[PDB]
């Protein structure tokens, strides 16, 4: 189907640019959302009883400005969302009243019943801390990569290596064209390979998304002309992720990723990508990027020295 | 021209059998040669003579003459009605060859 | 010989066994001048220069002052000169990740193999193309047996920046202890990435008045707002969502809580008066942060021959 | 030929007034036209499940 | 016909790689240029002369202008006789003011 496709593809390029009102109008009811919906709006080219989306769909309709703060709970990382919170709390104590919660949430009101049940009781009453706000991250960043992880058509609980490395092309929104041969060649660079259980991606996600202080950990291979390893990657992202990477995601990570190099994956090969894309908070489609190639073409020209 | 012929030749041959298949470098050989038959045609219309290689040829060679003429500012007028005359004169001469010669009438103009 | 190299080697001062060294005062110059003239020519050593060199740390202050306490008489290599260039802007909450990294959890503190590491790491880079440094003589003892605890670790690192801060400050005040506010204005704007200061000029000639003061305790929270920008900019994110302009009270608030490092009404007001580019009482976000980019300020050169490089991504990217 | 039946030259060949530029606004435009035509009937054929590629 | 000719390797051009692929479009293509090949076969079983571009041309414009002389009533046969008579009056002129002989005294 050529028309579907079209379709599908202006829906996922919609997606990746204007965010903020665009989607949340281009999904809705019938002016609010709904947590299938908003799953839908979340996943590219695209009831529960145990996922937090569950509980939404016994709560009302989301608010645009519920859909906001959901989009930066799920994007910024574990210590800036703390201090995100602590940010939150306008009174001394550590606990978030209802009231400045209102007022932090209308604040983003500029086009002039919620998640509240969630946070409050049916009183709107019940304060919460920073534990339960952390709980709530990271059970809806689990939820999320488990749905992800589901929806890939799992096989013994485990998924082909292929898929992985898609998924993980699909993550950060970069278009090589390139890096897709890559992809396709990873079955065959690892025939009859094994199945990359949930618990190791989930790792190596929650690695890559605490990718911001990652990069200035190892800031001394920067500024040095270094580049990363596999022992060198175990290392950072044991002490900073604090979490294990299993040496086959690590393996399949470099087989992905380091093309220009020989097994070395240096700054502008991997890291620089995930740092970049997680900055995404700040026909058309030809002028800018012929000017960025042509930019770079002309750097990489110039590149001649004194 | 035939410089040319033979890059495209080169171009098509080293595209086709080193770097991509024929699957791929077929369309582009007929998508050449349904333009080089437009080509033709445009020409015919914006030159009004049919694409032969002589007359091409010819044409060409009288625009370069006709440009290093007027570069040079050589008189191709009075050139052209000086050949003429000699040319009128000649035939004079090969007329009054009968009436001189063998005593035979003369022959009318054309 | 790397960009990196090259900058260390003309600014060094030593060279021994053909290999180039520097004494403190060289780091100091590299971190606050772009460019020094040096009259004077390098100069070999022996092992008895080496202990002359090397004679002073017996006699320095391990406090807050150190190095302009060593003088001249140090010895820094390419690796802790490296090694001290990445600690001047590594913010903090980076400090028991950056130890922790620093060894294999073999040693809970640092012996010195673990610099040595360092050391082949810089090797091995360089290759795939024995001598006493002051600062391995100040974190492990003359004999070579000594462990590194973190709290020294993060003492050092917060002895060194707040050295560097101490030496811009009086670079920057001529000796008084207190600076005008156009000498902080000026160092704002050295590091901008602007190109015509002309605006932020008028509004410190109109806006700003004719006298007042800097501390040197406002200048540092100052400076460590400035080296947790990153951090500042993400909790400011969601401000800047429905483009909304922050006033003061709320930056202040903002900075407080996100950087640990409160402002004064000086500082605050100050960079309001020459950063309000409209005539709103406060601007938005775009004109401070997208300007104050760069951070690489004080020295740190990135010399990517980014001259011509820069024309070109100007005349594409300038619609 | 270059020369008529005596020595004399030929005339100059009379050009047309701007040629290249007429020709290539009239093959650019169809062109755009014929790729609008088949793109139309592509779809229209696809749409009634008539004929699919894949 | 050049703006035809430029239409139909717009609307092959574009099936072979965007909607369909060449393995589809081949036949077409030949079928096309076999098409060709026999109308350009008819146009001479029903004109009785070669397909060529002058020619052709030349053919339209005489058929064009003798429905333009029926549509407006113009005279061709009286035009042709008089272009043929002034032709034939010239060259008598022409004959008897030869220099070689002496029809006419030097004047
Ligand atoms: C969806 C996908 C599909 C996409 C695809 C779309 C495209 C498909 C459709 C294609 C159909 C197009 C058909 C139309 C073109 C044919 C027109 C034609 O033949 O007219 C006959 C026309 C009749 O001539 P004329 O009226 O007797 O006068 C002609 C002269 O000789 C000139 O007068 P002169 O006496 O001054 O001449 C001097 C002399 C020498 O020249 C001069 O000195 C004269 C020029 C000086 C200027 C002085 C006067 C200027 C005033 C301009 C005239 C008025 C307006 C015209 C100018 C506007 C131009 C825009 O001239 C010559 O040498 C003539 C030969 C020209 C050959 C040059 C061809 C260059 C090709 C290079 C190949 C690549 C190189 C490899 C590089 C390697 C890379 C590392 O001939 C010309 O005009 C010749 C110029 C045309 C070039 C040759 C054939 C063109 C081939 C098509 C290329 C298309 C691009 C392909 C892109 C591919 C896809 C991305
Ligand atoms: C100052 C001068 C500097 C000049 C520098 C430029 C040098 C190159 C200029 C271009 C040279 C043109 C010469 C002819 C080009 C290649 C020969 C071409 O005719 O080959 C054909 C391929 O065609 C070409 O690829 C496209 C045709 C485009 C024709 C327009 C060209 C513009 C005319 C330029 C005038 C000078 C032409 C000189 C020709 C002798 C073969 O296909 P074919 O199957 O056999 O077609 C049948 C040919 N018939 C009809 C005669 C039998
Ligand atoms: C000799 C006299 C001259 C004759 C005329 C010669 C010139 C015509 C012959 C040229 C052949 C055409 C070659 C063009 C290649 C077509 C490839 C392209 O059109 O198809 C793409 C395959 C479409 O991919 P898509 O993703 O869809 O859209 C992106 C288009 N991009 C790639 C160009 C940006
Ligand atoms: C009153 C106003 C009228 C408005 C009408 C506007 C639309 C009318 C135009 C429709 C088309 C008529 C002109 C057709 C000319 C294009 C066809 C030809 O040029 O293309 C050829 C392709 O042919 C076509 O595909 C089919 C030809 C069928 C012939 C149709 C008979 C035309 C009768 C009307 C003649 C009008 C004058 C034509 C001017 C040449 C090129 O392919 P090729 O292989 O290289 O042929 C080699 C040519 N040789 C043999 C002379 C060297
Ligand atoms: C002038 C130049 C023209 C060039 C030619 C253009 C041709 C365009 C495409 C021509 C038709 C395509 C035919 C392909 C048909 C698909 C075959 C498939 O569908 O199998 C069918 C199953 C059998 O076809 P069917 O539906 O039975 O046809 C009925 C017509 N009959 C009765 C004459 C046989
Ligand atoms: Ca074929």
């Amino acid at each position: 189907g050529f028309r579907d496709r079209k379709v599908m593809e202006y829906e996922n390029r919609i997606r990746a640019y204007s965010t903020p009102d665009k989607i949340f109008r281009y999904f809705a009811t019938l002016v609010f959302m709904t947590p299938e919906d908003f799953v839908r709006s979340i996943t590219p080219n695209e009831a529960d009883e145990g996922s937090i989306f569950y509980t939404l769909g016994e709560c009302g309709l989301i608010s645009f400005s519920d859909y906001i703060f959901l989009t930066t709970v799920l994007s910024t990382p574990q210590r800036n969302f703390e201090i995100a919170f602590k940010m939150f709390d306008l009174n001394g104590d550590g606990e978030v009243d209802m009231e400045e919660f209102e007022q932090v949430q209308s604040i983003i009101r500029s086009q002039t019943s919620a998640l509240t049940t969630y946070f409050f009781g049916a009183d709107l009453k019940g304060k919460l801390t920073i534990k339960n706000f952390l709980e709530f991250q990271r059970k809806l960043q689990h939820d999320v990569l488990k749905l992800e992880f589901e929806r890939h058509d799992p096989v013994d609980g485990r998924i082909t290596e292929r898929q992985f490395g898609g998924m993980l092309l699909a993550y950060s929104g970069v278009q090589s064209k390139k890096l897709t041969a890559m992809q396709r060649q990873l079955k065959k660079h690892f025939k009859e390979g094994k199945g990359l259980t949930f618990q190791e991606v989930e790792n190596f996600f929650t690695f890559l998304k605490n990718i911001n202080d990652v990069d200035t950990a190892l800031s001394f291979y920067h500024m040095a002309g270094a580049s990363l390893d596999k022992v060198t990657m175990q290392q950072v992202a044991r002490t900073v992720a604090k979490v294990e990477l299993s040496d086959h995601v690590c393996d399949v990570v470099f087989a992905l990723f380091d093309c220009d190099g020989n097994g070395e994956l240096s700054n502008k090969e991997f890291v620089s990508i995930m740092k970049q894309r997680l900055m995404r908070g700040l026909f058309t489609r030809l002028m800018q990027a012929m000017w960025k190639c042509a930019q770079e073409t002309a750097w990489d020209f110039a590149l001649p020295k004194q | 021209g035939l410089a040319y012929m033979a890059t495209q030749f080169g171009i098509l041959a080293r595209l086709t059998w080193w770097e991509y298949s024929w699957d791929i470098m077929e369309p582009v050989t007929y998508f050449i040669t349904y333009g080089s038959a437009m080509a033709m045609y445009a020409y015919f219309v914006m030159t009004r003579q049919e694409y032969v290689y002589p007359e091409a040829r010819d044409r060409q060679y009288l625009l370069f003459f006709h440009k290093g003429a007027k570069k040079s500012r050589f008189d191709l007028e009075k050139y052209n009605q000086l050949k003429d005359a000699i040319a009128q004169a000649e035939m004079d001469l090969k007329r009054l060859r009968d009436p001189l010669q063998v005593h035979l009438p003369l022959r009318q103009i054309g | 010989p790397s960009l990196r190299k090259q900058r260390f080697m003309q600014f060094s001062s030593l060279e021994h066994e053909g290999e180039y060294y520097m004494t403190p005062r060289d780091f100091l110059f590299s971190v606050m001048f772009e460019q020094m003239e040096r009259k004077t020519s390098v100069k070999k050593l022996t092992k008895k220069d080496i202990e002359d060199t090397l004679s002073g740390i017996q006699t320095a202050g391990c406090g807050s002052t150190f190095f302009r306490d060593l003088g001249d008489k140090g010895l820094i290599s390419y690796t802790e000169y490296l090694f001290l260039l990445t600690i001047l802007t590594k913010p903090h909450s980076g400090f028991h990740v950056a130890f922790k990294m620093l060894d294999t959890d073999g040693n809970e503190m640092i012996e010195k193999r673990e610099f040595f590491k360092l050391q082949k790491i810089i090797s091995k880079q360089d290759d795939l193309m024995e001598i006493n440094t002051t600062l391995q003589m100040r974190f492990f003892g003359k004999r070579g047996q000594r462990k590194l605890h973190y709290k020294e670790f993060r003492r050092f690192m917060e002895n060194l920046q707040t050295e560097i801060q101490e030496m811009e400050f009086l670079q920057f005040s001529k000796g008084l202890s207190f600076m005008r506010k156009e000498d902080f204005a000026e160092w704002l704007l050295f590091f901008t990435n602007t190109e015509n200061k002309d605006i932020y000029w008028k509004n410190v000639r109109e806006k700003l008045s004719a006298g007042e003061s800097i501390s040197l305790d406002e200048f540092k929270s100052f400076c460590h707002f400035t080296t947790h920008l990153e951090d500042f900019a993400i909790a400011m994110q969601m401000f800047s969502l429905a483009h909304r302009p922050v006033r003061l009270a709320e930056f202040k608030r903002a900075v407080k809580v996100a950087t640990g490092q409160e402002l004064s009404n000086n500082i605050l007001d100050t960079v309001f008066k020459i950063f309000d580019l409209d005539g709103d009482e406060c601007l938005s976000h775009e004109e401070f942060l997208g300007v104050l980019k760069n951070r690489m300020h004080r020295g740190l050169w990135v010399p990517q021959h980014q001259s011509i490089q820069e024309y070109w991504k100007c005349v594409k990217k300038e619609s | 030929v270059i020369v008529t039946r005596s020595g004399a030259i030929l005339p100059k060949p009379v050009k047309m007034s701007f040629g290249l530029l007429r020709v290539f606004s009239i093959v650019i435009p169809f062109l755009y036209v014929g790729t609008l035509i088949s793109k139309n009937f592509a779809a229209l054929l696809e749409e009634h499940d008539i004929f699919v590629p894949e």
